[PDB]
């Protein structure tokens, strides 16, 4: 779920996730471990997002063709729980 | 008092098939060590990654080196070893060909035996040094087994 941000010495990235991993357990090291990493980007197109503060100042997402999908207790009793408040 | 002294030593070498009697050895080099080997290494170990030890069996051949004066009989019969071809003649089953025994006395009277072995380097002519004089030849044997009766 998280993307990572990765600073070298002087290079900074962003947008990846790690895709290995490599211990090692040799005669050579006893009391540490040597590892291999490896990362790679996550491609995305425009780079730099565009962000509004007001969450009511934003745009329309579209959500298409759903079901009813039912399952409801019944009509008279909701309405006297929502309406008298119990 | 321990005495180490060579002199009086002999050695006596029987080849299967190219000397079936065998020969004798006593004109031994000055300039160079007479009859030397190397050292046998029939053991190994490893490291096991925690740090351990485990030590097994490897196989060792064994090496002599023997050195004669040259232009005695020991030096004509130890050419005529040398060009003993073994590709030649036939041999039992398992025993390789030319299964030579050389078998060394020391001077107080401790022998060894040594078998399954064979010939493999030497000279083919005399050197002449700065000094005028000749180098000793010196020749090489290995062995696949030894022996060892120190008594007498």
């Amino acid at each position: 779920d998280t993307l990572y941000k990765v600073i070298t010495r002087g290079m900074v990235f962003e947008r990846m996730m790690c895709t290995s991993e490599a211990l090692n357990q040799t005669p050579d090291m006893i009391s540490a471990t040597p590892a291999r990493l490896t990362f790679s980007q996550v491609l995305v197109q425009n780079p730099k997002p565009i962000m509004f503060r007001n969450a009511g100042d934003s745009s329309m997402i579209d959500r298409g063709l759903a079901l009813a999908e039912d399952v409801v207790g019944s009509a008279g009793d909701l309405f006297d729980y929502a309406v008298n408040g119990v | 008092m321990i005495n180490v002294s060579g002199f009086g030593t002999g050695i006596v070498i029987v080849s299967a098939s190219s000397f079936p009697m065998g020969f004798s050895l006593s004109k031994f080099a000055d300039d160079e060590s007479p009859i030397s080997s190397k050292e046998l290494e029939p053991f190994g170990y490893e490291m096991l990654y925690d740090g351990g030890l485990f030590a097994f069996d490897k196989a060792a051949p064994l090496e002599v080196s023997v050195s004669v004066i040259a232009g005695s009989e020991d030096d004509i019969n130890l050419r005529i070893l040398l060009n003993s071809k073994k590709g030649s003649f036939r041999f039992l089953p398992g025993i390789i060909p030319d299964m030579t025994t050389l078998v060394a006395t020391l001077p107080d009277g401790g022998r060894t035996v040594l078998s399954n072995g064979t010939i493999l380097k030497g000279p083919a002519i005399d050197t002449i040094q700065n000094t005028g004089r000749r180098k000793g030849n010196t020749y090489t044997f290995v062995f696949g087994s030894y022996l060892g009766a120190q008594t007498a």
